RNA sequence: GAAAUUGUUGAAAGGGAAGGGCAUUUGAUCAGA
RNA sequence: GGAAUACUGCCAGCUGGGACUGAGGACUGCGACGUAAGUCAAGGAUGCUGGCAUAAUGGUUAUAUGCCGCCCGUCUUGAAA
RNA sequence: GCCCUGAAAAUGGAUGGCGCUCAAGCGUGUUACCUAUACUCUACCGUCAGGGUUAUGCCCUGACGAGUAGGCAGGCGUGGAGGUCAGUGACGAAGCCUAGACCGUAAGGUCGGGUCGAACGGCCUCUAGUGCAGAUCUUGGUGGUAGUAGCAAAUA
RNA sequence: UUGGCGGAAAGGCCUUGGGUGCUUGCUGGCGAAUUGCAAUGUCAUUUGCGUGGGGAUAAAUCAUUUGUAUACGACUUAGA
């Protein structure tokens, strides 16, 4: 319902969240995956790791240069998660993945907005508790990324003036609020009331 | 990785260096730092900032 | 800014990336 | 000016073209029966083209009839022309190749006069 | 001879058409339809705008006014497949509908006798309308679709 | 597009492609060289379409063609002329 | 006054297909804020057009429309199959659509 | 004075083939009434 | 002790929306509604209205897009090989 | 009952891939839904049968349509011959080119434009040295390879 | 127009003042018509030529040369 969709990676799952928005860019939706790094996985560390090792062994023999690329980030985990959904070897397909952007952390101009969940891909909605889970920063930076204590450094910069901006957005809210609740009781409140507002 | 956001140069430069910029030395007017020598004026703003 | 050509420079190069559509993080 | 007819519709408006007459200069675009039997075009595999065959036959009601509403009749001279004085709103004319613009125009002036439709005027006639 | 000739020749007697079975029967309108209703217009020069209704005609079509002095909507044919109908209602009485009919609209600037009909239906038009609070404005504004309208919730 | 994933690639290309034929589109239309609508009065929808003739009528009222006309043609076409304007004459008297 | 939509928005999404066969005859619509059949029974009938640019101006436009018509539903989701007078071109899945409120039963 | 084949001009397509079938967009071109 | 409802089934019960099709070409027939007169949804669609009247619809052609599509013939149980 | 092990090598690799963990897995049950040249209804083409009617034709009705070796039937086309159109034609015959038009399910036929400059067609029949993608086919011609290999023995 | 912040791809955020219009917060007065019963019915940069804003005055490549280089290209140097 909107031009272009901002979604929150933190406590997502992978594929679920791949799927619903490979569904999305081939119907036409402009989306924007932001915090890959705290994406998660089901199932422990130690098979998800194993399962990357799997795929980095596998390589062009006569030649490494022409063979499967193995990106370490967590963004271009996520983007083959999905590419493997979309028919990519397609203008159709390209077209789609033309629609995607998926970032490390939150970077501009996407900090200033607002930004979403999916929720029939949630790990706290979808899993059992009692069940092993993994965190794709993690793996990321078993398997060779360079990177994660940059974008900590940074997000703990945004978060502080996002705390300042929620600080200042609260007090007027509680003045409008009170504002409101004044306004209240009048015959044209009460008309609203009995509409529905 | 790491990224360049603001590279400051000096007053006063040499024909070496400015040899090192140009590829014909002999046919050009060397007209290499002028303008950021003006840009070194009274106060020098922009170098400071 | 930096006030002398950075600042025509840098709105032209994003223009003709909004236009030709070739920006990494605007659409 | 013709005859009221049921709506003309074709079944086929595309051409019946042999196989790899686009791929080979030596054969013709006129249709060939493919008689292989290890031919996917006689076996008629899924995404090959199209064989002729008498379901694609046209109503006999519409049959030999130009968007006009006509039947073509070929035409030499105002004799050929004087068979159809009672058919116009059957039959339209159509001018041999072969005639000559002098003779054309004689055609021409008797069709108006009996009015019959022409169906390819302006033949050598530019001048 | 080029060619030939047919022995057969059709004949060109054309041939009259079966007595067909099939007679005209009088429109049976929707229930939402009853005059006086308020109206909404999805296509025309006034699309989007609410008007009122007054009368059914013979060639299937609605005669409804704006009224011209609020809206800018002059008496006009209307189709009612084209066309929402509102809850909201005015009562109809003393209104002279009886002189227009389908040769009234017949084209073949503006005529004296459209505007005096106008001007006279809608003095006992308007006269109705302030009894109810807000109805000049509401036929005054245009009709649209904000984000997240869905007509088949939409109570009209 | 691997290297560059969040920069669209094909979208600008066929945007490039679409403005490209565009232009060219509307400059050959500039030009006079697409020809004009069915009811225009220089059209020519209906008649013959022949070279020959276009010429020897352009010749007739008088940068680089393939367009030429045989002499040969140029005596054929006044002679069938003359032809044409004394049949005209005979239908004037 | 901001607004003046009297269409509802849908987007193209697909022709009526098998797994590897396609009927480009038939269309697939989805409607947004319909989520069920029984909803888009509402939007059986109406009218629908596909408006797009061209750089040429034909009839005093640069702007063409494709008309059609919602025929039936499709599934449990709320998606509908659409009929044009001429099929759409493949190069519009993941565009979007206008459905008109007319022809109206309310 | 055909075809294979070749040159110039004009239009178009082209990310490790091309060609073909169904359907339509876009550009060009065209007949009938 | 008194009812109701669910389930199953029936109605030659009522009502509404949506899609595709309109074959045939004077009459003849079974029927129905009607005191008759005649009328009718009964042996295949008629009626009202607007716009354009031309490259607009449509065809042909060069491309693009979605899906499909292995190079022909012969030989043999059977091959893209 | 499910789970682990219950042995298997060597280019990098496949529940079809992505990936899935109160599943997008196993078992079972209840509904809704997608979808074939299959089933139903309608139109059209053809065949077959049954009827009707002063015309190997016209009309009504209905059921059917896979196909190799192979069989039967109806048709299209080429060279020459008898007849006929008192046919066509230097105001342009045949032939050739053609993003232009039309008719047939098709074989093929017809038209327009350009080039060409002297003979050629429809119909009722006859006749045959009568229709090609192949045959490591015949003759002739032409290409990519390719401005490439190379034009380096014998002293200059 | 004041002042401040912001470097992850900041290119945006907030703020001071004075102008300039509008205000459907409330009540009035005029106009709309024939787009003819619907036809999406079109509403959201400049390159190019009037525009006269209208002044300021760089390089690379070939050729030549060098050999820290070299099959040829390339590379590396020099030359008013």
């Amino acid at each position: 319902v909107e031009p272009v969709v901002v979604i929150d990676g933190k406590g997502h799952l992978v594929g679920r969240l791949a799927s619903v928005v490979a569904k999305q860019l081939l119907n036409g939706q402009k989306i924007v995956v932001v915090r890959a790094e705290e994406l998660n996985i089901s199932g422990e560390f130690f098979r998800n790791k194993l399962k990357y090792h799997d795929f980095l062994r596998k390589a062009t023999a006569f030649n490494k240069t022409r063979g499967p690329f193995h990106f370490r980030a967590p963004s271009r985990i996520f983007y083959k998660a999905l590419r493997g959904m979309v028919s990519h070897k397609t203008a159709r397909g390209k077209a789609a993945l033309e629609r995607l952007k998926v970032f490390e952390g939150i970077p501009p101009p996407y900090d200033k907005k607002k930004r979403v969940v999916v929720p029939q891909a949630l790990r706290v909605l979808r899993l059992k508790p009692g069940r092993k889970y993994t965190t794709l920063g993690k793996l990321s930076t078993s398997v060779g990324w360079k990177y994660e204590d940059v974008v900590a450094k940074l997000e703990a910069k945004r978060k502080v003036s996002s705390a300042e901006y929620y600080a200042k957005k609260r007090a007027f809210t509680k003045k409008v609020a009170s504002a409101n609740a004044t306004a209240a009781e009048s015959d044209v409140a009460k008309q609203l009331a009995a509409l529905g507002y | 990785g790491l990224r360049s956001l603001t590279t400051v140069w000096a007053e006063h430069l040499s024909d070496e260096v400015k040899r090192r910029f140009y590829k014909n030395w002999y046919k050009s007017k060397k007209k290499a730092f002028t303008k950021y020598s003006a840009k070194y004026a009274q106060d020098g703003a922009g170098i400071e900032r | 800014w930096r006030d002398g050509r950075h600042h025509t420079y840098k709105k032209a190069k994003l223009m003709k990336q909004s236009k030709k559509k070739t920006s990494f993080t605007r659409f | 000016a013709s005859l009221p007819h049921p709506k003309i519709v074709k079944k086929h408006t595309k051409k019946f073209k042999r196989h790899h007459s686009d791929r080979y200069h030596r054969v013709a675009e006129n249709w060939r029966k493919q008689k292989g039997i290890d031919s996917v075009v006689r076996r008629r595999f899924r995404g090959n083209i199209s064989q002729p065959k008498i379901g694609y036959g046209s109503n006999k009601k519409t049959k030999f009839l130009s968007p006009s509403g006509h039947k073509t009749f070929l035409v030499a001279n105002v004799k050929d022309l004087e068979t159809l004085t009672m058919h116009t709103k059957t039959y339209a004319a159509e001018i041999a190749h072969n005639i000559s613009a002098k003779n054309r125009v004689v055609i021409l002036a008797r069709a108006k006069a009996l009015g019959i439709k022409v169906t390819n005027p302006k033949g050598r006639l530019a001048l | 001879s080029a060619q030939k000739a047919p022995k057969w020749y059709p004949s060109e007697d054309v041939a009259a058409l079966k007595k067909t079975r099939k007679a005209a029967r009088p429109q049976k309108l929707r229930a939402s339809l009853v005059p006086g209703t308020v109206l909404i217009l999805l296509a025309g020069r006034f699309r989007g705008k609410r008007v009122v209704y007054l009368k059914h005609l013979e060639d299937n079509t609605l005669l409804i006014s704006g009224p011209f002095k609020v809206n800018g909507v002059p008496l006009r044919r209307v189709n009612a497949r084209y066309v929402i109908a509102t809850s909201t209602k005015v009562s109809v009485e003393g209104v002279n509908v009886e002189k227009f009919n389908v040769e009234y609209f017949a084209k073949e600037e503006i005529k004296a006798e459209r505007v005096e009909d106008q001007k006279v239906v809608d003095k006992a038009l308007i006269a109705e309308i302030k009894k109810t609070p807000l109805l000049k404005q509401y036929l005054s504004a245009s009709f649209s679709l904000k984000n997240g309208d869905k007509p088949h919730m939409l109570k009209f | 597009s691997k290297n560059s994933i969040n920069r669209p690639k094909l979208t600008s290309n066929l945007h490039h492609k679409v403005h490209s034929l565009n232009k060219k589109r509307a400059q050959r239309e500039r030009a006079g060289l697409l020809k004009p609508a069915r009811s225009s009065v220089n059209s020519k929808s209906g008649e013959i379409k022949s070279v020959a003739l276009d010429l020897y009528f352009q010749n007739k009222k008088n940068s680089i063609t393939t367009r030429t006309l045989s002499k040969k043609r140029a005596k054929k076409i006044e002679r069938n002329l003359k032809y044409a304007t004394q049949r005209k004459l005979l239908v004037d008297a | 006054a901001e607004s003046h939509r009297l269409y509802v928005k849908g987007k193209h999404l697909s022709y009526q297909r098998s797994k590897r066969v396609n009927n480009p005859n038939v269309s697939l619509i989805k409607i947004e804020g319909v989520a069920t059949p029984q909803d888009a029974q509402f939007y059986l009938g109406k009218r629908i057009a596909y408006v797009y640019r061209a750089s040429k101006e034909v009839r005093g436009s640069k702007i063409r429309v494709m008309w059609g018509k919602v025929t039936r539903t499709h599934g449990n989701s709320g998606v509908v199959r659409a009929t044009f007078r001429n099929n759409l071109p493949a190069k519009t899945f993941g565009a979007s659509v206008r459905i008109f409120l007319y022809p109206s039963n309310i």
